[PDB]
């Protein structure tokens, strides 16, 4: 031991991640003629709690009949889930929304149904995300979207107003330029630009307003509008292969799972 | 993070009716994108190419 | 015949001084392991006893004037009592331990202009500046400060004491005693500064610490 | 992992006709040993069934 401790017992590793592949496959019977000693146990001992359970004679389940494994995070959360939606009402306006992992921020100003469930299953998130925005409404509208890391100057979140920034400051952060007649969709990465190791969701105090947000996406539109037509944007998040997840955590209860 | 971008050049969606390399079809009404074999049975073997 | 294992009753745990005998024990539940940092948040070496105890601390600041006569005593200081103060980083190791055994490294610094002239002596006297001779202070581990030659002297001494260790809460007598006597008088001309500043640096070497205690 | 030994519970002691079964036992504590006499206080053979 490096720390100078001593013990006569054995210390074992508790709750090892990923103990089994969640597809039916083969890595005779499962239980058999031998008497099941794993039926009776002591749960207060972490060594005896790792014993394989059996009580009844069984046999092997066989193999499944679909190729993919739906119980993996990189395939479950590879599906792009809903993030936010908002509408514009006037000309030359600017809207700003952060991607906050915190569970204190309730929707509409926070993570909705499935993303609120997922980012409170674990402690630490580190890596780039994957944003898709969808344009619904007017046509011949020129818009520009850019990405600001946390700790830098930007307009007020969740408020649609005129922009107090200049065009030299917007285009220096990296921006895209679209038109609502040609595309109707933008599939854009979001870089991992932070000064800290990883961001977390389940925090309070001044750690909730610092270590929860990691990035911040804002959109400005021009050439809107003519007489009577609405313009609506909707955002969707997916996860990438460069991202990582650490330290599993107790899931949210049935009163914190909220939606829009 | 995928990096696959192309620049849309000039002559966008223009029909060139002057040669077979630009007039050949992009898709097909036929099932399974199938092809047809040669059958010189009822034509006597008299086939024109020129 | 299968054997059903049960939880262990007797076990002894702890970290090197706390011993816990348990009649009803259980195994330890550990998640994860120790990870290294590939992108480090601190590039210095981590803290230990060497980088906190063995480091120079300013213990005294005097000033040598033209009005001090020959053999006048500029600085008379107990070295170990001044290092036992809250303002130094070595207090956090000495506040909780009882006995110690250590060596001392002294560095004495002055700064004359080269229009001044004079001399000093900086002797390490163990225990007491007793009835011995002032003119024989070059028998001790000493250093001579001449305004023409140098301005830094440094002394290294082992542990010299009548007992096996030193008790900080209730000491018998001081281990070391530094004295700084005027060895030749400070003379100036018209307009030259009639002073020079003096500083004493001290640190432990080979620090041994025994018997951690709750009461201070 | 170190094993902490404990006192034995069950043991059977006695001298050839008295049998003592104990649910809470302990080891015997003996000092010294049997010594011979280099200067004997009695020079006859000791008593037995044959001489009595």
């Amino acid at each position: 031991d490096d720390s100078g401790g001593f013990s006569t017992t054995v210390s074992t590793e508790q709750n090892v991640p990923d103990p089994q592949v969640g597809i039916t496959t083969m890595r005779m019977d499962v239980s058999g003629v031998q008497a099941p000693v794993g039926a009776i146990t002591t749960i207060e001992d972490p060594v005896l709690a790792k014993k394989v359970p059996e009580t009844f004679p069984e046999l092997k389940p066989g193999e499944s009949r679909h190729t993919s494994d739906h119980m993996s995070i990189y395939k479950f959360m590879g599906r792009s889930h809903f993030l936010c939606t908002f509408t514009f009402n006037s000309n030359n306006k600017e809207y700003t929304f952060p991607i906050t992992l915190s569970s204190t921020s309730n929707p509409p100003h926070g993570l909705p149904s499935t993303l609120r469930w997922f980012f409170n299953l674990f402690q630490l998130y580190r890596g780039p995300l994957d944003l898709t925005i969808i344009i619904t409404g007017a046509t011949d509208v020129d818009g520009m979207a850019w990405f600001t890391p946390v700790g830098l100057a930007v307009d007020t979140p969740w408020v649609e107003k005129e922009s107090a920034l200049q065009i030299d400051y917007k285009t220096a952060l990296g921006a895209v330029r679209f038109n609502t007649r040609r595309t109707g969709n933008i599939q854009i990465r979001l870089p991992w630009y932070s000064y800290l190791y990883a961001v977390s969701g389940a925090l309070d105090g001044l750690g909730d307003k610092t270590d929860s947000t990691f990035g911040l996406v804002s959109i400005q539109i021009a050439n809107y509008n003519h007489s009577d037509e609405y313009l609506s944007f909707s955002c969707y998040l997916s996860v990438t292969e460069q991202s990582e997840f650490y330290f599993p955590r107790a899931p949210l209860n049935s009163n914190a799972m909220l939606s829009t | 993070m995928m990096r696959n971008e192309t620049r849309v050049s000039t002559t966008e969606n223009v029909v060139n009716l002057s040669n077979y390399e630009d007039a050949r079809a992009k898709m097909s009404f036929a099932l399974d994108q199938e092809d047809w074999k040669s059958d010189p049975s009822q034509g006597g073997g008299i086939k024109i190419t020129h | 015949e299968q054997m059903i294992q049960s939880v262990d009753r007797t076990a002894v745990t702890g970290a090197s001084y706390f011993t816990s005998v348990d009649q009803s024990s259980v195994h330890t539940a550990e998640v994860g392991s120790h990870q290294i940092e590939p992108l480090k948040t601190s590039v210095d070496k981590p803290g230990s006893k060497k980088t906190q105890g063995e480091k120079f601390f300013l213990i005294h600041s005097a000033r040598w004037l033209t009005t001090h006569a020959l053999f006048h005593e500029v600085a008379k200081l107990d070295v170990v009592k001044l290092l036992y103060n809250e303002q130094f980083a070595v207090q956090g190791l000495l506040r909780y331990h009882t006995y110690a055994r250590f060596g001392i490294e002294i560095q004495v610094q002055i700064n004359p202009t080269p229009f001044q002239q004079g001399g000093l002596i900086c002797a390490m006297v163990p225990g007491d500046q007793s009835y011995g001779s002032i003119a024989s202070l070059t028998v001790y581990p000493h250093g001579l400060l001449n305004c023409n030659i140098n301005n830094v002297v440094r002394i290294k001494v082992p542990f010299i004491y009548t007992r096996g260790a030193y008790h900080f809460k209730d000491p018998q007598y001081p281990v070391w005693e530094l004295t700084i006597r005027v060895w030749s008088e400070l003379n100036i001309g018209t307009g030259t500064s009639a002073y020079t500043s003096l500083n004493v640096l001290a640190r432990f070497t080979d620090l041994e610490l025994h018997g951690l205690t709750p009461l201070s």
